[PDB]
RNA sequence: GUAUGUAU
RNA sequence: GAUCUUCGGAUCACUUUGGUCAAAUUGAAACGAUACAGAGAAGAUUAGCAUGGCCCCUGCACAAGGAUGACACUGCGACAUUGAGAGAAA
C-alpha cells in the first residue's frame, strides 16, 4: 500500500480530486462474459421503467 | 528520406533543415542519421521517429562533407571554414583540423587514422586523426 | 479508448452498448476526420451521436456530444462570454479551423490542463459582481377623453406585463426604452379603468388614457423626458426643450 | 504460443468482473 | 546564467542536448570536469535492442500507410470483439460521482460500396520548432581593401537587355 | 499589440538570425515604452546568438537609459565568459 | 447617410517578467479611433 | 481512383513532376542556377554583403551566350575567383 | 540550536532550528543534513500561497527514512505555531509518522497546528522560498524544472 | 385532442421556369436560367398557425424529453392529435441542451450567409431579424400584438425608416420557435433571419453585460453555500465582527477543519 | 468580342 | 405453443430499429442572366518550357492539356562621419 505523506493540498475542487484517465473519469477494459452483461443489463432496465410506470410488477416466477 | 528497400515506399520525411541538405552519414547505433545543409548546421536524428536530437551549429557556412570513422565512433564534419572533427549521442566538439583554405567537399577517413580532404582548387591535404597536424 | 462524453447523456442505466465507427463525421469545429460514437438513452429515445472530435472537446472541455461545459453545466458559448476564462475568439468560417487547430497544437505538445481552482475563483467573483450593480387633474382629463381600453403608461418589458396582466384581460402591451413608454392595451374597459386607479403612482409611474431621421427625433424625446423626470425632482437646452414640448402637443391636437 | 516479460498493472476498481 | 539557459531550452520537447554556454565551443580535450573520454563504438547487446526499437516502429508506420494507400476493395475485415470497459467517472458537475459504468464497444462494419466521406482541406503547414544558440566562432577582421577587392560590376549584355535603362556607347 | 507583436515574432519563425528585424521589433516596443515586454525579448537574442556585438551594446544601452546599474553588470558580465 | 480574428497568432515567449503592460494598452486603441 | 476524385477532390499543390523530354531543358539549368547559388555563397567570406548572390548569374548566362557567339568575354574588374567560378561552369555547359 | 544552511539551484536558505523545543526533530534533521542524506533532492511538492516540501529520496512522494530507524513521533508545544510565512515542519502520515519530509511555508496556516511538528524558521533567504513557491507545476502539484537541493551544511 | 390542422398534406411536382429546369437528380432541384429568381421571391405561406385554438397535448406530453414539432409552428402539423412531438410554446422548464435546436435539429459550425433556419452553438441568440410592411405607426401595435404571442420578449424594436426589427426573446428556446412561425406570414412575406452583432460599441456593452447576467445566474446555483453565505451576508451587513469571529475559528481547507474537530 | 476574369 | 410427466416439474426459444433532419422556400453543388473589359516576351505579329502556392478545372494518370490555364514589386538599409558657419535650449 504505502501511503503518500504530506499536509495535502487544501484548495483541491470536487473537479481535480477523482483520478481520471480520460477526463470525465478513468475508463479500463473489462472481461466480462457478454451473457452476464445482456443478462444483467436487462434487470437493471425493468427496474428503471417500473419506477416511470410506478408498478412493481411482483417478482420474477416459475 | 527514407526508403524502404523492399517496398518502395517512403517512411520519413526528416523535415527540419531550411535548405540543400548537401550531405548524409548512416550509422547502426543512434545517431544512426547525420545530415548537413546550406544552413551550416548538423542535425542528428531519431530513425524511429522522425525528429532530431541534437542540433549541431558550430559551422558558419554549408557543410559539403560528413563522414564517420571506421572503428573510433566519431564524425568528421567538413566544410570551407574550420574542417571540424566531432564525438558522438551529444556530438560535443573534440577539435578543429585547420590549414586548408579552399573549398572543400570530401572527408575521406582510413582505417590508419589518415583523412583526405580535397578541395575544388585540386588541394589536396592528409590528415592525421589524433593531433590535427596535418602531414 | 471510448470517448469524452459526460454522465448526463449516458443516462439512467448502468450498463451501456455503444459503438464506434472510426472514420464519421469530421468534426464540426476542428474540421478533420474523427470517430463517430452512437448509443441509447432511454427505452424509445432517439440514439445520441458525439459531435465534436476529442482533440477539440480536449481543448473546450465539454461532453462530445452535449456540449455542457463539465465543471459547471451551462452552454459553451454562455461560459466564454460570462466567464471569460480561456479567452478563444475566431468565430469564422477558415479562421476558426486553424485557430482550433493551433489550441491541438498547443495542448499536444505542452499540456497545459485546464484548471479548476482558478475556474471556480472566476465563478464566485462573477457572482459578487451581479449584486453590487443591482393626479387629480390627470383623471378629470381623462375622463373627458373616455367620454369623447388602452394606458400610456410614462415615467422592464417583463414586470409591465406582470403588473398589468394581474389587473384584467390584456389585448397587447408594448415598449420602447428610447421612447421610454408603454402603452398597456386591455380587452375590456372596466379593467383599464381599475388599472388605471391601481397603478397611479406607483413603482416597479404616470398612467394615464392612450391616444436615420425617425432614430434622432425619437433620441431627441429620449433627452427631452430625462430633463422633465430630473426637474420636478428637484437653462437653455430646458427652455429649447419646453418649446419642442409645446410644438409636439400642438400638432397632436390639430391633427 | 508466445511469452514475453512482465508488468503487473494496478485496477483502479475493485469488486468482481460483471457488476460495476 | 544559470536560470537564464532555460530560454533556449523552452518548447523543443526534447532539449537536453541543446547548447547554452561557451564551454560548448571548447573541445573535449580541455572541458575541465571531464574524467575519461571514451571513443570506442558501443557494443552488440544495444546494437540488437536499437535496431529492434527501430524496425518495430518503422513497420507500425509501413503497415498503416499501405492501409491509406489502397483502399482495400471488397477487403473488409470484421474487428468483431466486443471489446468491454469500465469507466469511472471524475465528479464532473457533482451530485452522483461514480458507479462504474460498464460500456460496450462494438464496430459498426461499413458498407462495401460508399465512398470516402471528407475532402482534402489544404492549410498551410504550423510554424517550427523555435531554433537554437548559434555558436560561431569569432568573427574574423575585414578591412576596407578586402571588401573592395569582392567588389562586382554589374553585367552589361550585347543582346538582352529588357525593359529600358539605356546605357552610353562608352560602356559597351 | 497582437497584430504587430504577431508579426514580428511570425516572420522571426522564417528567419531568425536576421539582426534588421531583431532591432526593428525591439524599437517599436520601447516607443509605446513597455520595458519588461522588451526585456525577455532582448535576452532571446542574447543567448539565440551571442558573437552579435550590436545586441550586446544595445542591450545595456537601455539598461543605462532604464535606470538600475546592478542589471547592468550581470549582463555585462555574462558577456565576459563568451570573453569577446 | 482577415480583421474579423487575426490572421495567425504567434505568442511574445514567456512569464519571466507583463500583466501591466497588457492594461495600459487595451484602452489605447480606442483613443486611437 | 475516378470516384475519390470526386469526394475529394485534388491532393496538396506538389506530388511530384517526373521531368519526361518537354522539360528537361529547363530543369538541367535550375539546377546549375542552383549549384552557383550554391558555390558563391561559399566562395564569398564571412562578412562581404551578399548583393552579389543573383549578381553573378548575369554574367554566367552572358558567358555562356558569348561562348555560344565565340566572342571572348574579357570583363574589366571582377574577381579572378569568380571569373573562374564561371569559366568552369560554363566549360560544363558547353559539353552537355 | 544549531543552524544550517541549504544551497539550491534558486537560492541559499538559513534556518534556526528550535532544538530546545524539539530535541528529536533536531537531531534527526542535523544528522542527515551532515552525513550527505539531503544531497541532490528534489522539493517534489511546491503550491502558490501554502507549502513547498521536500525531504525526499526516492524521488517518489513515498519516500524517505529517519535516522532512528523507519518513523518516530511527534512533539507539539503551543509556543510554535504556523503564524508566518517560512515556518519549517515535518511532514507525516498520520499522528505517529514523521520521515525525514519537511517543508516551508508561504503564508499562515491555523489548521495544521497539532498534526505536524514544527522544528525551526528560516532566518535568511526568505525571498528565495517566494520565488521558489511561485514555479510552474503540472496538474500533480510537481516542478516541470526539478529544483534540487544542491548541499545541505550544517552550522 | 390536438387538432390536425390539415388532415390531407402537400405533395411537390413542379416544372418552374417552363422551358426545362431538368432537375438534378443528385440535389433535388432544378437548374437553369434566371438564379436571380431563387434568391428573392419567396411565394407567402398558405397556412399560420394560432396558439391558443390549435395547441394542446400529445403522445410527446407523456414522453419526458421529446421536442416541439418543427409544422406545428408552421401551422400545418397534418397529425395534430397524434403527433409523436410536443405542440406548445417552449417554457423555462423545456430546457434542452447546446448542440440541439428546440425542434431536435443539430446546430452547426457558424451560422449561414443569408441566415438560415439554425444558428451557431459557437454564439448565442436571443434575437430575430425581419422584413416587415409597413402601413403607418400602428404597425407597433401590430408587431407587439403577434411576436408576443409566441414567446416571452425582451425588447420589441422597430425601425421605421427601414422596415425592420430587432425583437430579443426572454427564452432561446422561443427564439428559435418564433422566427419559424413569424417567417413566411403577412401583416409581401415577413423576412426572418438570425441577427448579426448589432452596430456600436455601447449596445454591444449592454447586450455582454446581459449575457454575463445571465451566465452569473446559471453559476450561483452552482457555488458553495458557505460562498454564497458569504456574498449574502456581507451585502447584508454593508459583520465585520463575525467575519472576525470566522477568521478566529479557522486559524479541503474547511474539510480539514471539520476534521479536526 | 471569344478564349479569360471583375461587379450585381 | 411442442416433447417427456404428479395438476407440482422440467426441457427447447432471449432485447429489433445504418438515422444529415419527422412534411422539398431559411443549413450540404453554380451556374446562369446582365453589364463592363477584352488576351506573355521593352516595333509589330508570333511556338513554347519552366518558376512559387491558402487559385483550380479536364484526366485512371508520377502522360498531357486548359491563353505559355490564371495570378505573381522592384522605397529600406546594423550609420559612421570630417571641417567650418548660424540658430534655440543647460
Ligand atoms: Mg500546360
Ligand atoms: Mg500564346
Ligand atoms: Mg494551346
Ligand atoms: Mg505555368
Ligand atoms: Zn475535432
Amino acid at each position: 500500500v504505502q501511503p503518500a505523506l504530506g499536509p495535502a493540498n487544501p484548495f483541491v475542487t470536487k473537479e481535480q480530486d477523482s483520478i481520471k484517465n480520460s477526463i470525465t473519469g478513468y475508463a479500463e477494459r473489462e472481461y466480462v462474459p457478454n451473457f452476464v452483461f445482456n443478462q444483467e443489463y436487462y434487470a437493471n432496465t425493468h427496474a428503471i421503467y417500473g419506477k416511470r410506470n410506478f408498478d412493481d410488477n411482483e417478482a420474477t416466477t416459475s | 528520406r527514407v526508403w524502404d528497400m523492399r517496398t518502395r515506399q517512403n517512411v520519413h520525411v526528416l523535415s527540419g533543415h531550411k535548405s540543400t541538405v548537401a550531405s548524409l552519414a548512416v550509422q547502426e547505433f543512434d545517431p544512426q542519421v547525420v545530415t548537413g545543409s546550406m544552413d551550416s548546421t548538423i542535425r542528428l536524428w531519431d530513425l524511429a521517429a522522425g525528429k532530431t536530437l541534437t542540433t549541431l551549429t558550430h559551422h558558419k557556412k554549408t557543410v559539403r562533407a560528413l563522414s564517420l570513422h571506421p572503428d573510433e565512433f566519431t564524425f568528421a564534419s567538413g566544410s570551407s571554414d574550420n574542417i571540424k572533427h566531432w564525438k558522438f549521442p551529444e556530438g560535443a566538439f573534440m577539435g578543429n583540423f585547420e590549414g586548408h583554405n579552399a573549398i572543400v567537399n570530401t572527408l575521406s577517413i582510413n582505417s590508419d587514422n589518415v583523412m583526405f580532404s580535397g578541395a575544388d582548387n585540386g588541394s589536396m591535404c592528409f590528415w592525421d586523426w589524433k593531433s590535427g597536424h596535418k602531414y | 479508448e471510448f470517448p469524452s462524453i459526460c454522465e448526463r447523456c449516458l443516462g439512467d442505466n448502468s450498463y451501456v452498448r455503444m459503438t464506434k465507427e472510426p472514420l464519421g463525421q469530421e468534426c464540426k469545429i476542428c474540421s478533420k476526420p474523427c470517430t463517430i460514437f452512437r448509443w441509447i438513452k432511454e427505452r424509445g429515445q432517439k440514439p445520441g451521436k458525439t459531435q465534436i472530435c476529442v482533440g477539440c472537446a480536449r481543448y473546450k472541455n465539454c461532453c462530445q456530444s452535449c456540449m455542457l461545459d463539465l465543471q459547471f453545466g451551462l452552454p459553451i458559448a454562455l461560459r466564454d462570454a460570462a466567464l471569460k476564462l480561456v479567452e478563444s475568439g475566431p468565430t469564422n468560417d477558415i479562421n476558426r479551423e486553424f485557430f482550433a487547430q493551433n489550441q491541438q497544437r498547443l495542448l499536444s505538445n505542452g499540456e497545459t490542463a485546464y484548471d479548476s481552482q482558478e475556474a471556480s475563483a472566476a465563478a464566485r467573483n462573477l457572482v459578487k459582481k451581479v449584486e453590487k450593480r443591482e393626479x387629480x387633474x390627470x383623471x378629470x382629463x381623462x375622463x373627458x377623453x373616455x367620454x369623447x381600453a388602452s394606458l400610456n403608461a410614462e415615467r422592464a418589458d417583463y414586470k409591465i406585463r406582470k403588473h398589468f396582466e394581474q389587473y384584467g384581460p390584456l389585448k397587447s402591451v408594448v415598449c420602447s426604452h428610447r421612447a421610454k413608454c408603454a402603452f398597456v392595451n386591455f380587452k375590456t374597459r372596466s379593467s383599464a379603468e381599475i388599472a388605471a386607479a391601481a397603478s397611479p403612482d406607483g413603482n416597479v409611474l404616470k398612467v394615464q388614457w392612450g391616444k436615420x431621421x425617425x432614430x434622432x427625433x425619437x433620441x431627441x424625446x429620449x433627452x427631452x423626458x430625462x430633463x422633465x423626470x430630473x426637474x420636478x425632482x428637484x437653462x437653455x437646452x430646458x427652455x429649447x426643450x419646453x418649446x419642442x414640448x409645446x410644438x409636439x402637443x400642438x400638432x397632436x391636437x390639430x391633427x | 504460443g508466445v511469452a514475453r516479460p512482465a508488468g503487473r498493472g494496478i485496477p483502479l476498481g475493485q469488486a468482481p468482473v460483471g457488476l460495476a | 546564467a544559470v536560470d537564464y539557459n532555460a530560454i533556449a531550452r523552452q518548447g523543443h520537447e526534447h532539449g537536453e542536448l541543446v547548447q547554452a554556454s561557451f564551454r560548448d565551443l571548447i573541445p573535449l580535450r580541455a572541458r575541465l570536469g571531464v574524467g575519461e573520454i571514451s571513443l570506442e563504438k558501443p557494443s552488440d547487446e544495444q546494437k540488437q535492442e536499437v535496431a529492434n526499437k527501430t524496425k518495430l516502429a518503422l513497420q507500425k508506420i509501413l503497415s498503416k500507410q499501405i492501409a491509406q494507400s489502397q483502399p482495400k476493395s471488397a477487403v473488409v475485415q470484421q474487428r468483431d470483439d466486443p471489446v468491454y470497459i469500465r469507466y469511472t467517472p471524475s465528479n464532473q458537475m457533482g451530485q452522483a460521482l461514480s458507479k462504474q459504468r460498464i460500456i460496450k464497444m462494438v464496430t459498426a462494419e461499413q458498407d462495401p460500396m460508399e465512398p470516402p466521406k471528407f475532402r482534402h482541406k489544404k492549410v498551410p503547414r504550423g510554424p517550427p520548432s523555435p531554433p537554437p544558440p548559434v555558436l560561431h566562432s569569432p568573427p574574423r577582421k575585414v578591412s576596407a581593401q578586402e571588401q573592395q577587392d569582392w567588389q562586382i560590376p554589374p553585367s552589361i549584355s550585347n543582346w538582352k537587355n529588357p525593359k529600358g535603362y539605356t546605357i552610353p556607347l562608352d560602356k559597351r | 499589440f497582437a497584430r504587430a507583436r504577431s508579426v514580428f515574432e511570425r516572420a522571426l519563425d522564417v528567419d531568425s538570425t536576421y539582426i534588421p528585424l531583431w532591432l526593428k521589433y525591439i524599437e517599436c516596443e520601447m516607443k509605446n515604452r513597455n520595458i519588461n515586454h522588451a526585456r525577455n525579448l532582448f535576452d532571446r537574442a542574447v543567448t539565440q546568438l551571442p558573437r552579435v556585438d550590436k545586441l550586446w551594446y544595445k542591450y545595456v544601452y537601455m539598461e543605462e537609459m532604464l535606470g538600475n546599474i546592478t542589471g547592468c553588470r550581470q549582463v555585462f558580465e555574462r558577456w565576459l565568459k563568451w570573453e569577446p | 447617410k482577415y480583421n474579423a480574428s487575426i490572421p495567425f497568432e504567434k505568442k511574445p515567449a514567456i512569464g519571466f517578467y507583463x500583466x501591466x503592460x497588457x492594461x495600459x494598452x487595451x484602452x489605447x486603441x480606442x483613443x486611437x479611433x | 481512383n475516378l470516384l475519390a476524385r470526386q469526394f475529394e477532390g485534388r491532393h496538396s499543390t506538389g506530388v511530384a513532376k517526373q521531368i519526361t523530354k518537354q522539360r528537361v531543358d529547363s530543369h538541367q539549368d535550375l539546377e546549375l542556377r542552383a549549384a552557383v547559388m550554391n558555390d558563391i555563397l561559399d566562395m564569398i567570406p564571412e562578412g562581404i554583403r551578399q548583393g552579389k548572390s543573383k549578381t553573378i548569374l548575369q554574367h554566367l548566362s552572358e558567358a555562356w551566350r558569348c561562348w555560344k557567339a565565340n566572342i571572348p568575354w574579357k570583363v574589366p574588374g571582377l574577381p579572378a575567383p569568380i571569373e573562374n567560378m564561371i569559366l568552369r561552369y560554363v566549360k560544363s555547359k558547353a559539353d552537355w | 540550536m544549531a543552524n544550517v544552511e541549504l544551497q539550491t539551484s534558486l537560492g541559499k536558505i538559513l534556518i534556526e532550528l528550535y532544538t530546545e523545543h524539539a530535541p528529536k526533530t533536531c537531531q534527526n534533521f542535523y544528522t542527515l543534513a551532515k552525513e550527505g542524506y539531503y544531497d541532490g533532492v528534489i522539493f517534489h511538492r511546491v503550491i502558490p500561497d501554502f507549502v513547498i516540501q521536500g525531504g525526499d529520496p526516492t524521488g517518489t512522494g513515498r519516500g524517505g527514512t529517519s535516522i532512528y530507524g523507519d518513523k518516530f513521533d511527534d512533539e507539539i508545544h503551543s509556543d510554535l505555531h504556523h503564524t508566518g510565512a517560512g515556518i519549517l515542519s515535518m511532514a507525516n502520515a498520520g499522528p505517529n509518522t514523521n520521515s525525514s519530509q519537511f517543508f516551508i511555508t508561504l503564508a499562515p496556516t491555523p489548521w495544521l497546528d497539532g498534526k505536524h511538528t514544527i522544528f525551526g524558521r528560516v532566518v535568511s533567504g526568505l525571498s528565495v522560498c517566494k520565488r521558489m513557491g511561485l514555479i510552474r507545476t503540472d496538474s500533480s502539484d510537481r516542478p516541470i524544472e526539478p529544483l534540487k537541493i544542491i548541499k545541505a551544511v550544517a552550522l | 385532442p390536438a387538432r390536425k390542422q390539415i388532415e390531407t398534406r402537400p405533395e411537390y411536382e413542379m416544372e418552374p421556369e417552363q422551358p426545362g429546369q431538368v432537375y438534378n437528380l443528385w440535389y433535388n432541384k432544378w437548374s437553369g436560367g434566371m438564379r436571380q429568381d431563387p434568391l428573392k421571391s419567396q411565394v407567402k405561406s398558405e397556412t399560420r398557425c394560432v396558439i391558443s385554438r390549435d395547441s394542446g397535448y400529445t403522445k410527446a406530453d407523456k414522453n419526458p424529453g421529446s421536442f416541439f414539432c418543427l409544422y406545428f409552428a408552421r401551422g400545418m402539423c397534418s397529425e395534430g392529435s397524434k403527433c409523436e412531438y410536443l405542440h406548445r410554446l417552449p417554457k423555462d422548464t423545456d430546457f434542452f441542451n447546446a448542440n440541439v435546436d428546440c425542434f431536435g435539429r443539430e446546430k452547426h459550425a457558424d451560422y449561414r450567409d443569408d441566415m438560415g433556419g439554425v444558428g451557431s452553438f459557437l454564439r448565442q441568440n436571443y434575437t430575430l431579424y425581419v422584413g416587415g410592411i409597413t402601413p403607418t405607426d400602428d404597425i407597433e401595435e401590430i408587431v407587439s400584438r403577434h411576436f408576443a404571442e409566441w414567446g416571452d420578449i425582451e425588447r420589441i424594436r422597430v425601425l421605421n425608416s427601414r422596415g425592420i426589427a430587432f425583437i430579443t426573446y426572454l427564452n432561446e428556446a422561443n427564439a428559435q420557435f418564433a422566427k419559424e412561425a413569424m417567417a413566411h406570414q403577412s401583416l409581401e412575406c415577413l423576412n426572418v433571419r438570425w441577427a448579426t452583432t448589432d452596430p456600436n460599441p455601447a449596445s454591444q456593452a449592454r447586450n455582454q453585460r446581459r449575457l454575463e447576467e445571465r451566465a452569473a445566474n446559471a453559476v450561483k446555483k452552482l457555488l458553495p453555500k458557505q460562498f454564497l453565505l458569504d456574498l449574502e451576508e456581507t451585502k447584508n451587513g454593508k459583520x465585520x465582527x463575525x467575519x472576525x469571529x470566522x477568521x478566529x475559528x479557522x486559524x479541503x481547507x474547511x474539510x480539514x477543519x471539520x476534521x479536526x474537530x
